[PDB]
RNA sequence: UUGGCACCUCGAUGUCGGCUCAUCGCAUCCUGGGGCUGUAGUCGGUCCCAAGGGUUGGGCUGUUCGCCCAUUAAAGCGGUACGCGAGCUGGGUUCAGAACGUCGUGAGACAGUUCGGUCCCUAUCCGUCGUGGGCGUAGGAAAUUUGAGAGGAGCUGUCCUUAGUACGAGAGGACCGGGAUGGACAUACCUCUGGUGUACCAGUUGUCGUGCCAACGGCAUAGCUGGGUAGCUAUGUGUGGACGGGAUAAGUGCUGAAAGCAUCUAAGCAUGAAGCCCCCCUCAAGAUGAGAUUUCCCAACUUCGGUUAUAAGAUCCCUCAAAGAUGAUGAGGUUAAUAGGUUCGAGGUGGAAGCAUGGUGACAUGUGGAGCUGACGAAUACUAAUCGAUCGAAGACUUAAU
C-alpha cells in the first residue's frame, strides 16, 4: 500500500504534537550540592546514604 | 521461572552461575537493572546452604558454584566453595535473611540500559 | 458412538462382531452420544453362526464407553473398551446372550431385558 | 428484597443430605453499615448506600489510598461510622433501614435461596478473533496461507465501506456481567462467609454483589 | 489453604476410614439405590492413583470382570460408601500406576511386601 | 435466466467452485394467529396476516446443478461487481511440452479428450475494532449516581398426566390446561473429570570434565522416559431465553343508522399474533440541552477594576499484580507487610547423602513415608520502597423573588 496523496505541512505538524521528551526528573543532593536523578547516587563526589 | 531475561533455558542457567561465582570472590559485581534482581536470589540461597555446614549442605551448592581459584584467602588456591562455609558463613551467622543490596547508578551510555552495584552487606 | 465414523464391537450373541456407526439419533445437529444411546449402525464383520450378515444397517444402543460417565452422588466409571447390542424397535436385543459387564445406569425403564441378561452389573 | 457485599475466597464442594456434589464458593461479607439513604425529595428515587471495607484514618501523606482523604473522612462520620471503600448502592431493597450507620450481617439471607451475583471484572486482555468471539480456523495443511486471521469484512464496492459491529481484535475480558438465579447453600456465623452454589464472575479478593433475584 | 477455607470444610470431612497406600488390593463397600430398595455392593480391586487435596480427595480402583478392566472413582469422603478394608498389600515404586492400564494376564500383578 | 443494444473502463476494472465472515428483501421451508372445505377424529388440501429466531452430517463429480444414503420441528427462494483473491486455495477453463480420434498436400485446427505446469505489495486518507492526552461544562476538588439515547438476547423436540375420555361400525385417537427431562446455541468459571505445565521431583543411554573411587556437572529435540503445583484452558462444572402488561394486523363481535327491515362502521364500545412498545442484561451527561446528591477547602498583596503562591486534592520518582503492547486501571512507599530473603504449612515427587548390616557379585534391608521442592496460604523490617520536586482556588453581568 502506497500514500495515494502527499503530506501537507498542517498535517505534517500535527502528528508530532505528541513526539516530545520529558523532564528527566531530577532533585538536589544536600551532600554534594549538584543536581541528581532520584533513587541514584551522586554522579559527582558523594554516595546514595539513604 | 520468574523471569526470561532475553535468553533461553540452558544458557539462562549458565549465565546466573557465572554471576553467583563473581560475588563471592569479589563481593561487589557492576550489571544491569534486571539480572540484579534474578541473582540477588541465587546468592541468597547459597549463604543459607553454607549457614548448615552438613556434607549434603556442600554437596548441594556445588552443583550452582563454579571452580575458581580465589587468592582471596591469598595461600593455598582457595576454591569457590572454600570461601563460603568459611569467612562468609561466618558474617552472617546472626542475620536472618537479606544478604545482598543493590544501589543505581544511572543509563549508561550506547546502551541506555540501568547500571547498578550490587555487594555482599 | 461418540462420533459418525466410529468402530464398534457387539457384545450380544449375534453375528455381528465390528459395526461402523453412521448417525446418533436425538435433535439435530447431534454430535456425540454417550453410554444409554440409540445409534444407527452397519455390519463390517460378521460371525456366520449368526442371523446378521456383512453390509446391514441396523439399529444399537451403546453399552460400554471409553470415556465415562459421571453420577449425580459424584463418581465416576470408565472402561477399558468399546461396545454396544443390536436392538429391535421396541427395545428388544437380537440375541438371548449379553457378553461382559455393563454400564450401572441402564434401567431406565426402557432397557429391562438388557440388564436381566448381562451378567454381572 | 436484600443485599450485601463481599469478597471472593474460592471454589469448594459440599455434601449434600442423601449425598451429592455441590459446587460451592466461598464469600465472605463483613463490616457492612448504610453510609446514607435516599428519598423521593431529594434526587427523586429511593436507595441506601452501603460501604463494605474499613480502612485507616486520617494521615498527613496520605499516598497510597490505604487512608481516606479529608472528603471520604467527613463522609463516613456523618453516619457515625468508619471511611469504609467500595461503596455501592440497593435500589431493590426497602427503605425501611435507619439513615444513620447500622451493620448489616450475612445472617439475614437465610432461607434465601435466589439470588444473582454482579462481577467486576475477567482479565484477558486478548485480542485475538478466534479467542474473542468464537471464529472458526482455516486449514492448516493443504497450501493455506489463513489460520488464525479474521475472514472478509463487508463487500465489495456495492457499500464502500465497513459496517459497525464488526467482529475485529480488541481488548477483551474486565466487564459488568450478573449470573441469576442462583442458590445460597448455609449461611455461617463467627465467619460471616456465605455458600453460593454453582460460581461466581471475577478472580479471588474481587468484588461481589449479591442481591434478591428479579425474577 | 486459605483459613475461611477449613472452617467451612470441617463440618464435611470424615475419619473413620483407614490410612492406605498406592498399589494394594482395597475392598470397598458401596451403598446403591438402584431400584425400589437399597443394598449394599461390594467393589474389590487395586487402588492405582490417588490425588490428593482436602475435603476433595479422590481414589481409583481397578479390577478384572471378565477379560475387560473396570475402573471407578470415589471421593474420599463421600457418605456412599460404608466400610473400607484393606484385604492385600503391595510394593511399588511411584505413585502413579498407569502402565497397568496396557498390561494384563501375568503382567499385571504386583509383588507383596 | 438465455438474448438485443455498444453508453463508461484496453498509458489493465484478475473469470468458475470451495473456505472464512456476514448483511438485506418477502413471492414463507419450520414455529405463532386465522377464513373456507367433498374438515367425523388422527393427518391434510387451498387462501389471508406475520421476517423475531432457527433452517444438519456423508458417497459420486473441479464442478454449479443433480442423483443417492442416514437423520431432522424444518432441511425456503433471491439481491449484494452471478457479495467477499492489497483475507486464503488453484482442482476447471484460455501459455510455452507430449499423446489419441478427427481435419488439411503441408506448416497446423478443434462442434473434442488425456497427463504436467512461478498467484507480488512494510496501509497515506475515509471506514471499522480497541485505548490514551488536551480543553470545555462561570470557584477549585473527592465519591455515589439519574437515563435522552444505543447495543445484546429472542429457537425447538420427545415422554408423562387430563384420557384410552370427546369423535367413530370397528380400527384408530384429541383440542384446550398442568409437569418431567433433552438437542443446538450463548456466557461466567477451574471445586471435580482431562490437557498443557522449558528455574519442581524421580529413573536411564553414549561421551567429556571436577586428580582417583563414591557423589555431581556440561553436551546430544527439554538427550530420552514416568509423574505433576500455580496460571491459561473443553470435551468438564453452573446459569440463561422466565413470568406478565399496553397498543395492533389478518379474523370474530355488540349496539346502530344512511336505506321504516337488514347490516362489524359512518358516531360509539370491546375482544384478538413467535411480530410492535416495554418488563430482563450491558454501555451511556462531549446529552455543548454538557444533569442530580453528599462531603472537604477560603488569603496576603495591591489602585488593575487585577495578580502571586498555597490550601483541599492530584502527580514526578520508587517496590508490585487481581491489571497490562505502551500508557491507563488497582495494591503500597519507613505512623510501612508492596515485593525479595528468612521461618512454619498446603500440594507434588515416592524412600536423599553418610554410615551400619546381609551376599563372591550386580544389588537388597535398616536408622526414615526420608530428602528435595518455581507460581499457593500465614508470621517476621532482616534487604530495597531515602532525601526531595512540580502542578493546583479565592468565584462575570442583567432581571425577578426575599
Ligand atoms: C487481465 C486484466 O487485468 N484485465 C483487466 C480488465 C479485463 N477484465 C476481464 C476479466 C475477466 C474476463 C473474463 C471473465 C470470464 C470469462 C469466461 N471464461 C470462460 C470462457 C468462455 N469462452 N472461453 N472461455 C472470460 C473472461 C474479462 F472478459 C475481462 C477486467 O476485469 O478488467
Amino acid at each position: 500500500a502506497v500514500p495515494k496523496r502527499r503530506t501537507s505541512k498542517t498535517r505534517k505538524n500535527k502528528r508530532r504534537t505528541h513526539f516530545k521528551i520529558s523532564v528527566p526528573g531530577m532533585t538536589e543532593c544536600p551532600n554534594c550540592g549538584e543536581y541528581k536523578l532520584s533513587h541514584r547516587v551522586c554522579k559527582n563526589c558523594g554516595s546514595y546514604n539513604g | 521461572g520468574y523471569r526470561k531475561l532475553g535468553r533461553t533455558s540452558d544458557q539462562r542457567k549458565a549465565m546466573l552461575r557465572d554471576l553467583a561465582t563473581s560475588l563471592i570472590i569479589s563481593e561487589r559485581i557492576e550489571t544491569t537493572e534486571a539480572r540484579a534482581k534474578e541473582v540477588r536470589s541465587v546468592v541468597e540461597k547459597l549463604i543459607t546452604l553454607g549457614k548448615k555446614g552438613d556434607l549434603a549442605s556442600r554437596r548441594n551448592a556445588a552443583k550452582t558454584l563454579r571452580n575458581v581459584e580465589i587468592l582471596n584467602e591469598d595461600e593455598t588456591t582457595q576454591t569457590a566453595l572454600q570461601k563460603l562455609f568459611g569467612e562468609i558463613a561466618e558474617r552472617y551467622t546472626e542475620r536472618q535473611g537479606g544478604y545482598t543490596r543493590i544501589l543505581k547508578q544511572g543509563p549508561r551510555r550506547g546502551d541506555g540500559a540501568e547500571s547498578v552495584i550490587i555487594e555482599l552487606v | 458412538m461418540i462420533q459418525q465414523e466410529t468402530r464398534l464391537k457387539v457384545a450380544d450373541n449375534s453375528g455381528a462382531r465390528e459395526v461402523l456407526t453412521i448417525k446418533v439419533l436425538g435433535g439435530s445437529g447431534r454430535k456425540t452420544a454417550n453410554i444409554g444411546d440409540v445409534i444407527v449402525c452397519t455390519v463390517k464383520n460378521a460371525t456366520p453362526g449368526g442371523v446378521v450378515k456383512k453390509g446391514d444397517v441396523v439399529k444399537a444402543v451403546i453399552v460400554r464407553t471409553k470415556s465415562g460417565v459421571r453420577r449425580n452422588d459424584g463418581s465416576y466409571i470408565k472402561f477399558d473398551e468399546n461396545a454396544c447390542v443390536i436392538i429391535r424397535d421396541d427395545k428388544g436385543p437380537r440375541g438371548t446372550r449379553i457378553f461382559g459387564p455393563v454400564a450401572r445406569e441402564l434401567r431406565e425403564g426402557n432397557f429391562m431385558k438388557i440388564v436381566s441378561l448381562a451378567p454381572e452389573v | 428484597t436484600k443485599g450485601i457485599l463481599g469478597r471472593k475466597i474460592g471454589m469448594t464442594q459440599v455434601f449434600g443430605e442423601n449425598g451429592e456434589l455441590i459446587p460451592v464458593t466461598v464469600v465472605e461479607a463483613k463490616e457492612n453499615v448504610v453510609l446514607q439513604k435516599k428519598t423521593v425529595e431529594v434526587d427523586g428515587y429511593n436507595a441506601i448506600q452501603v460501604g463494605f471495607e474499613d480502612k485507616k484514618a486520617y494521615k498527613k501523606d496520605a499516598k497510597s489510598n490505604k487512608y481516606a482523604n479529608k472528603p471520604a473522612e467527613g463522609h463516613a462520620k456523618k453516619a457515625d461510622a468508619a471511611p469504609k471503600r467500595f461503596i455501592r448502592e440497593f435500589r431493590n431493597v426497602d427503605v425501611d433501614a435507619y439513615e444513620v450507620g447500622q451493620e448489616v450481617s450475612v445472617d439475614t439471607f437465610v432461607a434465601g435461596d435466589v439470588i444473582d451475583v454482579t462481577g467486576v471484572s475477567k482479565g484477558k486482555g486478548f485480542q485475538g478473533a478466534i479467542k474473542r468471539h468464537g471464529q472458526s480456523r482455516g486449514p492448516m495443511s493443504h497450501g493455506s496461507h489463513f489460520h488464525r486471521a479474521p475472514g472478509s469484512v463487508g463487500m465489495a464496492s456495492d457499500a464502500s465501506r465497513v459496517f459497525k459491529g464488526q467482529k475485529m481484535p480488541g481488548r477483551m475480558g474486565g466487564n459488568t456481567v450478573t449470573v441469576q438465579n442462583l442458590e445460597v447453600v448455609q449461611v455461617d456465623t463467627e465467619n460471616k462467609v456465605i455458600l453460593v452454589k454453582g460460581n461466581v464472575p471475577g478472580p479471588k479478593k474481587g468484588l461481589v454483589e449479591i442481591r434478591t433475584s428479579i425474577k | 489453604n486459605h483459613k475461611l477455607i477449613e472452617a467451612v470444610t470441617k463440618s464435611q470431612l470424615r475419619t473413620d476410614l483407614p490410612s492406605f497406600r498406592p498399589g494394594d488390593t482395597l475392598r470397598v463397600h458401596v451403598r446403591i439405590i438402584e431400584g425400589t430398595r437399597e443394598r449394599i455392593q461390594v467393589f474389590e480391586g487395586v487402588v492405582i492413583k490417588r490425588r490428593g487435596g482436602g475435603v476433595s480427595e479422590t481414589f481409583t480402583v481397578r479390577k478384572i470382570s471378565s477379560g475387560v478392566g473396570v475402573e471407578r472413582t470415589f471421593p474420599l469422603h463421600t457418605p456412599k460408601i460404608e466400610k473400607i478394608e484393606v484385604k492385600r498389600r503391595g510394593k511399588v515404586r511411584r505413585a502413579k500406576l498407569y502402565y497397568l492400564r496396557s498390561l494384563r494376564g501375568k503382567a499385571a500383578r504386583i509383588q507383596e511386601i
